[PDB]
């Protein structure tokens, strides 16, 4: 998920703009909801996912907010003690405490219903236990407790005026989230939200620890520790998943990074290339990053240092010197479904070797297929979410940054061999590959663009709407589920506010028994596809200007 | 009037509620999702509780045993019995808004009840406060709050001391999966701050 966030200092015929792109696939029905609220202390105008009573994403006329997902490291596993005499029981603080336990049953249609057990201790639910070292897992995580609070902090923050009582509410809100703010006079600022454990010394929070007693967190870390902003020197706040901080620590997985390597540097590049941008400029960013090749400016110069010898008639150089004419924005063909520029295609066959030749080779199977996916990987229906950058990619760019870089090679992941061989064996297996299936001339090959499937089933695997309710797209675009711009204080109008979103397919997933679709089921499709948008609206003087339809209720609790 | 709730829907269809308490307020928000989104809505309950089964069959026990073993549904009871009459008039409103379209849906299912209730063969139940919490619960926080890999880092971690020995299969662990590496490009500028806390990375818990 992106965000950008412009301020007084580097905006152009406003005070503040506010981007931002939320990544969470692409489904029918939309993923968020479109709903504008009036009344009881609320003045709010925006969209959220699944209609939460908090609005993710908008404005309230005087404030405006946004999120991206924050990856702190929140969770940590607990390796209880058991005993094969006393079960259900488990060693803390020298004493052997009762679990917590629940029954459940599985009711099935057309099946037989089933049953079992869930366990719990003082750190969680247990995920999984050794009964050979007499040992059960616990998750624990940091907002336990705090899940209906935060939610409450989610609708509360809605109605701040300012940063100071934004900011009470974003103390409340306990999940890992980066909130971002801007506002009518022009200030902006960025919150790293959520509840963080005060380990003990001595904990790596990467492994496990064991749950008797004295690994136990000592509380939750203050507000005050929690990575903060307001009205930086830049003029500007950039997330795409990226750091917060300098030595702020990531989750624990093991498939995520936060190294050299990071795609924010694609966003970094356009807000500094221009000293002030309009809103048209800074919606225009959602097109670039969307067509982006996010490898090219990392491995081209190593590419470059590699084939600096070599004669003109060499493949592997002409391979190279198409990368060095390209700019690494992807563009269709007319045809619909191939990319005007093999550059894509190069790279990923180039780094499945890469990684095959290094980081794989130094990981003991089965771990060694972590590390071998070049991040190109997809199927027909295209990507489930955003491209990145993968994790033996971000590995293989600080083995080539040598001594510049910061993490020690403990394994020479070249093993004793200069680069340029290795990377001119790489490129030699690219030739191969591809002048097999194309042939030789360069100029001619059209190579498989990435297409985009709005789904029928949700994020979970579960449908929700029919199998014919998938909608295609032509162009995959790394950009926001939906995406929502907002400027204060436009030089262009009258309106202190203006703010815009696209919510596709459209409002409605209503379809009548009688196979009749709503007016409003997708028209907004296309607008999505061609980087449109529709206007918010905000007072009621526009929202009776723009009425389709009314309808009142008298109701008494 | 302070019984009066208020719809109007703009030229995409896009609903603004207008109400004078809470209560009303997303009373009013509750019965245009239930109008909107009323099929998405009822699997995504179904989804984030672990009842997938129950209409869709076999293929979905073990997706309904993972998500009900991932939560405990008394502690968000416990949290929801614990609010202010104010908070607890967001939920209860909201879900009040949808039971009252849903009723006049269960009423009149030849012309109101979603094609897909018929396509799947079931029809929507009323919700109460505790489902409304676990909607957001089961998306934002158990899906996209809750990461971890320690156990699976436990097993890499353990057959590099294998292949290198103990110390070097500490340091090939520290390549893989560093802690932190100070060139990340961050958020906040160095010239802003920097975070305060540094922490262990040897595993000194073993
Ligand atoms: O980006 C993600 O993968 C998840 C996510 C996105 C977002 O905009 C807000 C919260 C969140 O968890
Ligand atoms: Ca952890």
């Amino acid at each position: 998920s992106n965000m950008w966030v412009i301020g007084k200092s580097k905006a152009q015929d406003a005070k503040a703009i506010m981007v931002n792109g939320p990544q969470f696939g692409w489904y029918a029905p939309a993923y968020t909801y479109g709903i504008g609220l009036h009344g009881a202390g609320y003045d709010v105008t925006g969209n959220t996912p699944f209609a939460y009573p908090g609005l993710v994403f908008g404005h309230n006329g005087v404030i405006s907010w946004g999120s991206t997902a924050g990856f702190g490291d929140d969770v940590d596993i607990f390796a209880e003690r058991l005993s094969a005499e006393k079960p259900g029981y488990y060693l803390h603080n020298g004493k052997w405490v009762k679990m917590l336990s629940r029954e459940e049953t599985i009711t099935v249609k057309n099946g037989q219903a089933e049953t079992f057990t869930v366990w719990r201790t003082v750190h969680g639910n247990i995920l999984q236990t050794d009964q050979t070292t007499q040992t059960a897992y616990a998750k624990s995580r940091a907002w336990d407790g705090k899940e209906v609070a935060s939610l409450l902090a989610w609708t509360h923050q809605m109605k701040a005026k300012n940063w100071q009582q934004w900011t009470q509410q974003a103390a409340k809100q306990a999940l890992t989230i980066n909130w971002y703010y801007a506002d009518v006079n022009g200030n902006i600022g960025y919150v790293h939200t959520g509840a963080y454990p005060d380990r003990q010394s001595g904990h790596d929070p990467r492994l496990p620890v064991p749950g008797t007693g004295k690994w136990d967190w000592k509380g939750l870390l203050p507000f005050e520790m929690n990575p903060k902003v307001y009205n930086p020197q830049s003029g500007y706040i950039a997330n795409w998943n990226n750091s917060p901080q300098k030595d702020y620590p990531a989750s624990d997985l093991f498939a995520f990074l936060w190294g050299g390597a990071d795609r924010v540097t694609e966003i970094d590049r356009l807000l500094e290339q221009k000293p002030r941008l309009t809103a048209d400029q800074a919606w225009d960013v959602i097109r670039q990053t969307s067509r982006q090749d996010l490898n090219l400016r990392l491995f081209l110069p190593t590419l470059q240092a590699a084939t600096s010898g070599l004669t003109q008639s060499d493949p592997r150089r002409q391979l190279v010197e198409t990368l060095t004419r390209w700019d690494g924005i992807n563009l269709l063909n007319d045809d619909g479904k191939t990319w005007q520029q093999p550059g894509s295609a190069i790279l990923n066959v180039w780094l499945t070797s890469m990684l095959k030749r290094t980081v794989v080779a130094a990981v003991p199977m089965p771990f060694d297929k972590w590390y071998s996916a070049s991040g190109y990987e997809t199927t027909q229906d295209g990507p489930t979410g955003s491209l990145n950058i993968s994790v033996g990619a971000k590995i293989l760019y600080e083995a080539v940054q040598g001594d510049k870089s910061p993490i020690p090679q403990a394994v020479d992941l070249f093993a004793g061999k200069p680069q340029q061989e290795v990377v001119l064996a790489a490129l030699e297996d690219t030739w191969e590959t591809l002048s097999k299936r194309y042939g030789n001339n360069v100029s001619n090959w059209k190579t498989p663009a990435m297409a985009l499937t709005f789904r029928a089933n949700n994020f979970f695997g579960v449908p929700q709407a029919a199998a014919e309710e998938t909608r295609h797209q032509a162009e995959y675009q790394n950009r926001g589920t939906e995406n929502d711009m907002i400027v204060f204080s436009p030089t262009t109008s009258d309106r202190p506010v203006l703010a815009w979103d696209v919510v596709a397919p459209g409002q409605s997933g209503f379809i009548a028994p009688d196979g009749t679709v709503d007016k409003h089921y997708e028209d907004q499709l296309k607008m999505y596809e061609n980087f449109g948008r529709k206007s918010l609206w905000l007072t009621k003087q526009d929202v009776e200007a723009h009425k389709e339809s009314q309808e009142v209720l008298h109701v008494q609790r | 009037s302070s019984s009066e709730i208020k719809i109007v829907r703009d030229e995409y269809g896009m609903p603004h509620i207008y109400a004078n308490d809470t209560w009303h307020l997303f009373y009013g928000y509750g019965y245009v999702v239930a109008q909107d989104r009323l099929f998405q809505m009822e699997m995504a309950r179904r989804s984030t509780q672990g009842t997938v089964a129950e209409v869709l069959g076999k293929d979905f026990v073990k997706f309904d045993k993972d998500i009900r073993r991932n939560y405990w549904p008394d502690a968000i009871r416990a949290q929801i019995a614990a609010l202010s009459p104010e908070d607890m008039s967001i939920l209860q409103g909201y879900a009040d808004g949808m039971n009252a379209w849903i009723d006049k849906v269960n009423t009149n299912p030849e012309t109101l009840l979603p094609k897909q209730f018929n396509t799947f063969g079931f029809t929507p139940k009323r919700w109460e406060p505790f489902d409304v919490a676990m909607i957001f619960v089961g998306t934002m926080a158990n899906r996209f709050s809750d990461s971890t890999s320690e156990i699976d880092n436990l097993a890499l971690l353990t057959a590099l001391k294998d292949k290198y020995g103990v110390s070097q299969g500490m340091a090939v662990f520290n390549q893989l999966k560093w802690l932190v590496n100070p060139s990340a490009p961050t958020t906040i500028a160095v010239q802003e701050s920097n975070y305060p806390l540094k922490f262990n990375q040897q595993n000194s818990q073993t």
